[PDB]
């Protein structure tokens, strides 16, 4: 293997003899994973070996990022294993991890660390209007003066104050 | 700051708590005392000197033991299981097995019931003894230690009273007190012996290594 | 949380006496600043789960503490006896009882020991639990004075009989001739033959028999009841 | 309040005062070595062991005396001094109505354990004599013996002692004085 | 090696025993990190050595940077280890290291 | 003052642990209870007297390192270290080289020992020094108690206690000796010359 | 307050040192044990009765030198030397004068009076309790050696001894002359 491995001290009581030949290791330490009952994980750096009995799990809820875009944020990375995968819906905010104490509490701390992290542009549109008119229409009955208010006065009258979420 | 003096009042008795039980403070306090004993003093040298002089060499024992409890420093019960294993790591070497696992049959006796499958000595490979069972038995098997060997520091002693006894028997001095002449042929074997020099030359090699 | 000094000053009731009257636990060795801590451990490590009920726990281990003392006080007869026909009491009318009860305080020490003692105390909750009125069971008391005597006369039989019939051979030196002051020329012999004597059988005999009067869990039956 | 845990050190520190005082112990402790005494050996039973059995055979006596007292319980100092009738009533048993009255005229609580006390240790000096008389007897048969042969001269100490110490245990004589001695208090057995 | 070496106290309790050549040590010394049980990092001044349950990790997240204009420092800097690199998305703001506590 | 007066019950219970482990009063109250035992006496004059003298006596040869730490004495790392240098180099004087090399390992002029390291070994050179002057002690009177005991041996009265004749003679062999004033000069003379 | 009383108290602490160490009281305390040792008596009075009557003795001189300590009390500081030359014209007539310079060596200060006039005291005391010793072996001889005129050589001589020891110090009242004597030594 050729990266350094860490060993923790809850299964460095546990111990082996006999003749060992290593021609396949990935698959060595696979096999010997689940005769000696023990779990194990690579970051990309070190291998992490613990005893089966000091597997933790956690639920953590996303309030603004989906899962689907954080499972493309470790396969982006290089922290997706794929033998203990995030059990959760596809696009909520709640799932469920478990596996190593070294990769669930890496993935709690960048979960959480994303939903610390997390607008809309003005834009100007001009319609042109071409069965009415724009602007107040007067006339006079021999006196006195009427006015109709036009089609920029009834919109600008109904959007007034209007503390309301529009979209 | 005096809200907190309610556990002040706890913690400056507990930190002697667990000196007084649990640390082998007790191994050296017994053998000072019982090698008062076998000289034949009652107040001199004085006690109160030798609780201080075992709690400097228990202390430099117990320095980088300690420490590593400090580096460090339902839910902190769990924090303080990682705190404490180079404590239960030296009461497990120098503990007795047959006794702590006494103490351990005698605790699941006590919670779950007389039902309860007896342990052997067979769990000791993978599965550790918890706190409870350790810190008792780790005082009777320095008890028993120390008593060890202040019976074998006790018997050259008793060989010059027996002769003293008997030489004063010899002649017709049957009413007279041995002791008064024996304590001083008693201090002669102490001092080209220099056993002060030895006791505290090899009980510290008991715990610790040279070189 | 409040109440386990209740719980630990009852425990501490039972334990202490004991400790009292063994000769390993005694004030001889052990002083005042480890004593009062190794008796609330035990005492917690102990536990199976109104003044009164503390005399009535103390009197359960001054039993108790007699019972666990039943094989030193033998050795320590047995060298009172060893002592006086040699010589070296009768200025009252000691230095070699001592070592015969140091002695017996370690190979009783060594094999078993503090686990059949730690047995009998666990086992005396068992039997004996509080707010259930133990009792020292009174008609088997009354020849406990007696069965330490008789023990200690027959493991010094052999002693004390070779010390009569050496100044029974004395007194006859005498009549063949009074102008000897024979009473203590037997006092400068006494004190070597006590020593030769015992020699012969110190190494096979008496670490027997410090196995062998024992007091073990299966009896506590027979000197513990409940009144109730 | 701390003067109620203060006046526990006035329990701890006094009982040893009114065991050794008010208690049956006074007459079992004196005769257990006045027997010593009168065997001739000083260091057995060795006192740890004579004055343990004295203490456990008087909590077989003292035991009926503190359970009613129990089952009972100047306003409120009313109430112990119907709680202390079970202990005034073995205080008038024990104890001679010629020194009851005079340490009053001069039954109270105060004017009966002066007058108790000293009739348990005159009731056990008379006791301890009856049990010397034998052992005289012994080593006066035993000293006599060898002046008629020609033993004028040798110590008859050190073939009295054995000769008085395996006659005592081979008659039961340490089971037979502690039965005797219980049946004068309480219906032992 | 041309630099000085600081070898931690937890590193210091192995033995080695034998004969040794050096004639090219940064290959020496990565066979024997290896074989023996160890990690080390050279920081430009001096080559530290710590055992391998030494190393240590941690998360964090750049509020006012980009994971690309901080391994532009690394790399003008000269601290930049192709052997612990950094984990993340290449434009973002939380990357994950590991290495030696240096 | 209450965060001060923790500082001052906690001193008043440190002075006891010191004082009568790391002075000189460890060798001085041992020889005046073996030269009371020598005697044949039990509670004369007491045990309280008896650590008085050896505090006054103590203190002679303790006030002239006590006043250099006076003058001289997170800043108070490196601050301790030379008020207590006074009290360190007069420790290096009175223990054993070869023990102390023992407890700092478990030349001297150009480094001086860890002071943690010396003082078990300075208690432990002192309770020996002080079995060994007081095994002198015992002997002048232990041949004034073999001489009337074997004078009364030689008349016929072998049922005689020789402590009621001994205990006149032991303590005139003492005054006229002036032994209590004797015995003192030579203590402090050990430490402080004149 | 707390640390007014407590200052207090560790001046109680300092008293038993002083009152057992450098006064009279030492010269007390050694000639009614000696005399109870002397008598051949193991512990028949007590220890408790001849420590309260040598202290009820010994405050009679103690008493006039104190109470101008009453009379005249970093001010504090040095006025403590200026108003106890009482006390030590006490602590320089009856210590002596070789073993005060040799401790001033290694008007005279305090410290050095304190261990010079309680290593005398003990000296003095132990002068008188020989000489209380002495007429009590001649009775120990004398009853001890009309046995052995006779056949008596198994007979220990004290308990015939101890009644003559005491009506030999009842005839002589030894106590209150001996309080009496002890007295005019000061007064």
């Amino acid at each position: 293997l050729k990266e350094p491995v860490i060993v923790s001290k809850m299964a460095a009581r546990k111990k082996i003899t006999g003749n060992f030949e290593f021609h396949d290791p990935n698959a060595l330490l696979e096999k010997l994973s689940l005769q000696l009952g023990l779990i194990w994980y690579f970051d990309g750096q070190a291998i992490y070996i613990y005893d089966a009995s000091e597997m933790r799990n956690a639920v953590v809820s996303l309030r603004n990022v989906s899962l689907n875009e954080f499972n493309n944020f470790l396969k982006r990375s290089g922290l997706y294993n794929k033998n203990y995968p995030l059990r959760g819906d596809n696009r909520k905010g709640t799932f469920y991890v478990s596996g190593p104490p070294v990769y669930v509490d890496m993935v709690v701390n960048a979960a959480t660390m994303m939903d610390k992290q997390n607008l809309g542009r003005q834009k100007i549109g001009v319609m042109r209007l071409n069965n009415t008119f724009v602007g107040d229409r007067t006339y006079n009955l021999r006196d006195q003066k009427m006015v109709i208010p036009g089609i920029a006065t009834a919109i600008e009258r109904l959007l007034q104050g209007e503390e309301q979420p529009l979209g | 700051n005096d809200i907190s003096l309610i556990a002040l009042l706890a913690f400056s008795t507990l930190l002697p708590f667990i000196i007084a039980s649990g640390t082998c403070f007790v191994k050296f306090s017994i053998v000072f005392v019982m090698v008062r004993n076998a000289l034949g003093l009652q107040q001199i040298p004085s006690n109160m000197t030798l609780n201080g002089v075992a709690l400097l060499l228990s202390m430099f024992v117990m320095w980088p033991i300690m420490h590593d409890a400090y580096v460090y420093f339902s839910s902190l019960s769990k924090h303080v299981d990682e705190g404490l294993d180079g404590y239960r790591d030296y009461l497990i070497k120098y503990s007795d097995r047959e006794l702590v696992q006494f103490f351990e049959n005698a605790q699941l006796k006590r919670q779950y019931g007389e039902e309860t499958e007896t342990v052997k000595r067979d769990k000791d490979e993978i599965e550790k003894p918890s706190i409870f069972a350790l810190l008792p038995a780790y005082a009777l098997s320095e008890i028993k230690s120390a008593f060890k060997i202040g019976f074998y520091l006790y018997l050259p002693f008793v060989v010059v009273d027996l002769v003293v006894s008997s030489v004063l028997l010899a002649l017709g001095m049957m009413m007279m007190s041995p002791v008064t002449i024996s304590t001083p042929i008693k201090l002669v074997l102490f001092v080209a012996l220099d056993g002060w020099t030895l006791l505290s030359k090899g009980l510290i090699l008991q715990y610790m290594d040279i070189a | 949380i409040h109440h386990l000094v209740a719980s630990a000053a009852l425990g501490f009731a039972r334990v202490a006496p004991i400790f009292f009257f063994l000769p390993f636990l005694n004030s001889g060795v052990l002083s005042g600043a480890p004593r009062n801590a190794i008796i609330i451990l035990v005492a917690l490590g102990v536990w199976p789960h109104m003044i009164p009920l503390v005399l009535q726990e103390a009197a359960v281990g001054v039993m108790l503490g007699c019972l666990l003392s039943w094989p030193f006080w033998v050795m320590h007869a047995l060298g009172c006896i060893i002592d006086n026909q040699r010589g070296a009491t009768l200025s009252s009318s000691s230095e070699m009882a001592n070592f015969l009860n140091m002695f017996a305080a370690v190979v009783y020490l060594q094999n078993g020991g503090l686990v059949t003692m730690v047995d009998v105390l666990n086992k005396s909750y068992q039997l004996c639990d509080p707010m259930n009125e133990c009792t020292p069971s009174l008609p088997p008391l009354l020849t406990f004075i007696n069965q330490v005597a008789q023990n200690a006369l027959v493991l010094a039989s052999p002693v004390v009989l070779v010390l009569l019939l050496s100044e029974v051979f004395l007194g006859l030196l005498s009549r063949f001739a009074p102008q000897m002051n024979a009473f203590a020329i037997s006092l400068t012999v006494k004190s070597g033959i006590a020593v030769l004597i015992m020699l012969l059988y110190f190494s096979p005999v008496l670490p027997d028999n410090v196995l062998r009067l024992s007091f073990q869990a299966t009896g506590l039956s027979s000197w513990f009841y409940e009144r109730g």
